[PDB]
RNA sequence: GCUGUCGGUCAUACUGCGUCGAAUACACCGGAUCCCUUCAGACCUCCGAAUUAAGCGGCGCAAGGCCCGGUUAGUACUUGGGUGGGGGACUCCCAGGGAAUACCGGGUGCUGACAGCU
RNA sequence: AUAGCGCAGGUGUCCUAAGGCAAGCUCAAUGAGAACAGAAAUCUCAUGUUGACCAAAAGGGGAAAAGCUUGCUUGAUUUUG
RNA sequence: GGAUAGCUGGAGUUUUGUUAGUUUUAUCAGGUAAAGCGAAUGAUUAGAGGCCCUCGACCUAUUCUCAAACUUUAAAUGGGUAAGAUCCAGUGGUUACUUCAUUGAACUGCUGGGAUUAAUAUGACUCCAAGUGGGCCAUUUUUG
């Protein structure tokens, strides 16, 4: 017995009521970056200590 | 503004606005005037009986007395934004000759309410006081 | 309905009228450094590394450079919360965003301004004038008397 | 049986022509536009009156071929043949359907038949006549009216023919601008030489 | 019949860009050429470019920027009357001496002659030389639009720069002689086959020898002597860098001609 | 530039056309290897037809094309058979005219057991210098309007090299 | 003021037709022994040096196209408000935003690197 | 982003080439021409902004190519994120 | 009917020049409404002008009316990003990466320059769990 295939009502109302941007962060994170870079990140760091 | 004016349009139907005088502004804060008191979080509302509130709040921008807020207001000074933003938004009662017809605008010929009335929201807020 | 990686793209992915054929290649000498904003518009030309259709005409800032696409981190709204997401794309697709060079513009005349006072004490206080209300003078010219109109049938 | 045509009256679907999706086709009434003396040129024939709709219609293939032969043999006994053009200027594109007789399932239907779409201000007939006449091209399109759903107001326009000119500024012809039967032509300056 | 090139034909008519209806880039190739990577970011892929017009023979070095190509050292053929080499010009073996002549002014222009002295002829050879140090100076081939057989004067100006120690990369297989034999090469760098057909004819014909080789004839340089002027050509270059209507009408203009006509 | 704007033939082509592959067809690239000393190109059939009998890709029939110095002594025993005169029809708008022969047999050659009897067609071509800039890789373009052959310019020139008339 | 090689914008740069181009220079053009290509030295390749006709460049055309502006028009359409009008179809006022052909006033290019020429 | 037993159609495959790369070439169509030959065979010039073709529905995309023809090949391979 | 997310409550904390269902300033994306056919594609009425006719042919310039699965052009209303203390510049170092090259690249040390760098308003994670997963109506948009 339908009945009701589908709705968007009250979901922009029910999403506003909390739509959270995630903060900011200094130093962005690597990953997903090359993987050729981020080795000579990890020999870079190696040679100031 | 240009930003503060096409805010205004958003709203213009829930709203009667216009131009103040040296007479309607001291009458607002003489008689129903208001002062926010206190930290981000609790501010107390308390009632203009003396310069003293106003002194300790603004007198970094001058402003000590009470009639030094009626000059910031009415010519727009530098510090206008803080002069305003320390009175707590004015509490009118309902006017004593009632509206028209909240409905239409102050323009058409019905005789309505919304909208700008460029100088006559004087004779409206003289009765709401 | 039916979902495809290009669905309903027909208008969107058209190339344009008089647009067709492959890229020039001044638009492919661009140098994208990462920490830096693009917008993300696809062209159909090249089928090889074309973002999916949603990150089409969206603004976002450049992680990665691999030797032939650009990381861009883009972000999503997904009902109650933004997510940023990151997307590789080629270097076609994507193009420089103009939308950071006033305020780059502005801090070297801004930076500049603060720092030459020094000894006169600075406290100037830079800042955009929103252009609000007028002042007045008085204005003279040539006049026309005009009525309202008669109406016309035509 | 077909439809009374207080069915299908309103504009209320999107324009549904035959094409290659539609594929039944219900063949139309009026394949026949223009009447009366069709080949008569410009310098004769230089009144006017059109039939003008005030009021956002659909009317059908029907009753444009009933308005037709009701205005063009008016003009017959009373200004004869040969002292008339009739057109025909609304065409019927939009085709429109039928569900005939579990209810709904099957409710999209086949097409029935051809309807034209009609604005407001748009222009339906024009008749094309000598000044001589006009008043009785009037009310041959008082006539016509009656065939058609809603009003119609007739209009006596002040252009020459069908053109755009004005029939003042028709005659400002002498000079030699103007030079083809029902469309009058504009020489420019424009080139080549 | 309804015949060519409607009103509404030039409506939809778009251009090729322009250098492709002058009929002188292939922008397929140039793509592929300008691109050098990003991770690179700002680095500038240059690249030689050899162009055989007639009676000349010029060669550049070339980076792209947005404004426009940037040449870094020009060569040309004209040139070679300088060093000893009166006449012809197009030939293979001028080729070979107009890429050699361009590979020094670049080395010169860095500042970078007294390294790579690189390989004076015609065995093969790359730059795999020189360890622990600094490395040669890498630089592509756009032929074009002339057709790569194998042969043709092209490669003559890229085994020039081989000699001259530009790091090119190349294989062996569009050389003359190929399976490669070294010493085929040597006879068209040297213009040996120019030499031997010279000396094939004069025997057969004096009609000929008097048609061609006219210049020949009056710069006075017989069949033996040939060989000799490219060899010496060589030490003369790697001592050497380079040293030096009508009119439109106005619309006031142009209605006054209507009245004329 | 009067001396250099002077017509020369461009090129000569010869065309025989089959019913079929096999020794029909091969036969018949025989005689154009004898005659002009160059091995023919075989052409292939692009569609069925039927009525005539071909279907797709039957390989039906042989063409050469000769330039220079060659070309001149065929087209001068070429026409001998038509006893120098041609129609106006023969003539193209783009000015390379053309025309057809029967008998291979009649025109040199050997009546011969299995190389048998053909026609051909035998169609030339007119232009003057500076025909390369059409054709060439690099920079490309049109021979413009005053530089081209017309009919009427081929027909003038047919009147006085082999004293023809149309 | 120009010519070449590599380009940038990619029609203000295209197409058609017609006249004129100092000097380099592009170009047509002459040849087939070797490198090399085919039915074919036409293309391509190699070795050459005895006419501006074309290509190429400038200019013209009551040219087409293209680009730019004015009209079209505060019109079409449209956001928010209405216990506005109308039996409906639709339409008007208030506070705002605001197009597109048709048709005539002007245009037909600008430009970076390098080597040369009145 | 978005529904219905809304609308017009499609899939359970096909292919060592119709995969990959490079080179050369330009397509449908029209116009004027050439023995047998025409409305349709093949050859030739001129014009040809894609009006063809790209395994198949429909839509994007493509002209010194992504189309057609030839040469050489197996990246339709391996290791897991 | 469940599971899952969302909406909700409670229990803890971190923490106050940072947040926003808003405009402005600057910059992008879009192909609806309208408009279009003397612009392609598809539909369509009318005549003009191109060995004796003849309506034809087709072409050339015009004309009547159109399109949810046509479009040169193209709004309003909406959508993205940016507007500094998580910043800007100068200078040295690290590196198997990159370059022909201390050329770049990213990360880091130090030394300057700068306190809220449009408007308006305003203090801004972790855990545990309930109920609910038949909805209906109205103005504008809209499909059978």
């Amino acid at each position: 017995a339908k009945s009701k295939n589908h709705t968007n009502h009250n979901q922009n109302k029910k999403a506003h009521r909390n739509i959270k941007k995630p903060q900011r962060k200094r130093k962005m994170s690597t990953k997903g970056m090359c993987p050729k870079f981020l080795r000579n990140q990890r020999a870079c760091k190696r040679g100031m200590m | 503004n240009k930003a503060t004016i096409e805010m205004l349009k958003a709203v213009q139907p829930f709203i009667t606005y216009g131009y103040p005088t040296l007479k309607t502004i001291r009458q607002l804060i003489y008689k129903r005037g208001y002062a926010k008191v206190g930290k981000p979080g609790a501010h107390s509302r308390i009632r203009l009986q003396a310069n003293d509130i106003v002194s300790q709040h603004l007198g970094k921008y001058g402003i000590h007395g009470v009639e030094d807020l009626v000059h910031e207001i009415y010519t727009c000074g530098p510090y206008f934004k803080q002069a305003n933003n320390f009175l707590w938004p004015f509490k009118l009662n309902s006017p004593r000759k009632g509206f028209t017809s909240k409905r239409h605008g102050y323009n058409e010929p019905r005789k309505g309410d919304w909208g700008n009335r460029e100088e006559m929201i004087n004779e409206l807020v003289q009765r709401m006081i | 309905t039916s979902f495809g990686k290009r669905a309903r793209t027909r208008q969107k992915f058209s190339k344009g009228f008089r647009r067709h054929g492959m890229p020039a290649v001044s638009r492919l000498l661009v140098i994208h450094k990462k920490g830096d904003y693009v917008d993300i518009v696809c062209d159909p030309s090249v089928q090889k590394g074309m973002p999916y259709s949603y990150y089409h005409g969206r603004t976002g800032i450049v992680f990665n450079v691999t030797q032939r696409a650009v990381g861009v981190e883009v972000n999503k709204v997904v009902g109650n919360r933004v997510i940023k997401k990151r997307i590789h794309v080629r270097l076609e697709h994507v193009r420089k965003s103009r939308c950071n060079e006033l305020f780059l513009r502005r801090v070297k005349e801004n930076d500049a301004a603060h720092h030459e006072a020094h000894l006169k004490g600075e406290s100037i206080k830079t800042k955009r004038q929103i252009p609000g209300p007028k002042p007045g003078c008085f204005v003279s010219g040539t006049m026309e008397v005009l009525e309202p109109a008669p109406f016309v049938e035509s | 049986g077909r439809r009374p045509a207080r069915c299908y009256r309103y504009c209320k679907n999107k324009p549904y022509p035959k094409s290659r999706f539609c594929r039944g086709v219900p063949d139309a009434k009026i394949r026949i536009y223009d009447a009366g003396r069709k080949r008569a040129d410009v310098d004769e024939f230089p009144g006017v009156a059109h039939l003008v709709s005030d009021e956002y219609e659909q009317i059908s293939s029907e009753a444009l071929e009933a308005a037709r032969v009701c205005a063009n043999k008016y003009m017959i006994k009373n200004c004869g043949k040969d002292n008339f053009h009739l057109r025909i200027r609304v065409h019927p594109f939009h085709v429109l359907r039928i569900n005939k007789m579990t209810g709904m399932r099957g409710a999209f239907g086949k097409p029935m038949g051809l309807v034209a779409r009609v604005d407001i201000g748009q222009i339906l007939m024009s008749i094309r006549t000598r000044e001589s006449n006009v008043a009785t091209a009037v009310t041959a399109l008082r006539r016509a009216a009656f065939k058609f759903p809603g009003r119609q107001k007739v209009f006596v326009s002040n252009k020459w023919g069908f053109t755009k000119f004005t029939k003042v500024e028709y005659k400002k012809q002498a000079e030699g601008r103007i030079v083809d039967g029902v469309g009058a032509k504009w020489i420019s300056t424009k080139g080549p030489l | 019949v309804k015949a060519l090139k409607n009103k509404a034909y030039f409506k939809r008519y778009q251009v090729k860009y322009r250098r492709r209806r002058q009929g002188k880039t292939d922008y397929a190739a140039r793509r592929a050429l300008v691109l050098q990577d990003r991770n690179k970011y700002n680095a500038h892929k240059h690249r030689l470019v050899v162009r055989l017009t007639n009676k000349r023979i010029i060669c550049q070095v070339v980076y792209s920027t947005i404004e426009g190509d940037r040449v870094l050292a020009t060569a040309e053929s004209t040139e070679l009357p300088r060093y000893g080499v009166k006449i012809g010009l197009t030939n293979y073996a001028a080729a070979y001496c107009t890429g050699l002549l361009l590979a020094r002014r670049v080395l010169k222009q860095l500042g970078m002659s007294e390294t790579f002295e690189g390989v004076e002829t015609g065995e093969e050879y790359h730059i795999e030389e020189n360890f622990g140090e600094r490395r040669p100076f890498k630089v592509l081939l756009d032929v074009g639009i002339v057709r790569t057989t194998v042969g043709n004067r092209v490669f003559g100006a890229m085994k020039g720069a081989a000699d001259g120690g530009l790091h090119v990369p190349h294989g062996i297989k569009k050389f003359p002689g190929y399976s490669y034999d070294p010493e085929a090469h040597r006879a068209r760098i040297l213009g040996l086959h120019v030499a031997d057909y010279m000396r094939q004819l004069k025997e057969e014909d004096p009609e000929k020898y008097s048609a061609q080789f006219s210049q020949y004839i009056k710069n006075k340089i017989e069949a033996d002597d040939i060989e000799a002027m490219y060899k010496n050509a060589h030490a003369q270059i790697r001592k050497n860098p380079d040293a030096v209507r009508h009119v439109k009408l106005t619309k006031a203009q142009r209605r006054e001609r209507v009245q004329q006509k | 530039e009067n001396p250099m704007r002077k017509i020369r033939i461009e090129k000569l082509t010869l065309n025989i056309c089959v019913g079929e592959s096999g020794d029909r067809l091969t036969r018949a690239a025989r005689v154009l290897e004898q005659l002009t000393g160059q091995r023919p190109q075989f052409s292939k059939a692009r569609f069925t037809i039927r009525s005539f009998g071909i279907r797709r890709n039957e390989k039906i029939a042989c063409y050469v094309t000769v330039r220079g110095k060659k070309a001149e002594d065929i087209l001068e025993k070429g026409l001998k058979v038509k006893e120098y005169e041609l129609k106006k029809k023969n003539f193209s708008d783009s000015g390379n005219f053309g025309f057809g022969i029967q008998e291979h047999i009649d025109l040199g050659i050997k009546y011969d057991p299995s190389t048998g009897i053909y026609g051909m067609d035998f169609y030339v071509q007119l232009t003057r210098p500076g025909n390369r800039v059409a054709h060439r890789k690099r920079a490309r373009g049109r021979v413009g309007h005053s530089h081209r052959v017309t009919k009427e310019d081929s027909i003038k020139w047919f009147q006085q090299t082999y004293d023809g008339i149309v």
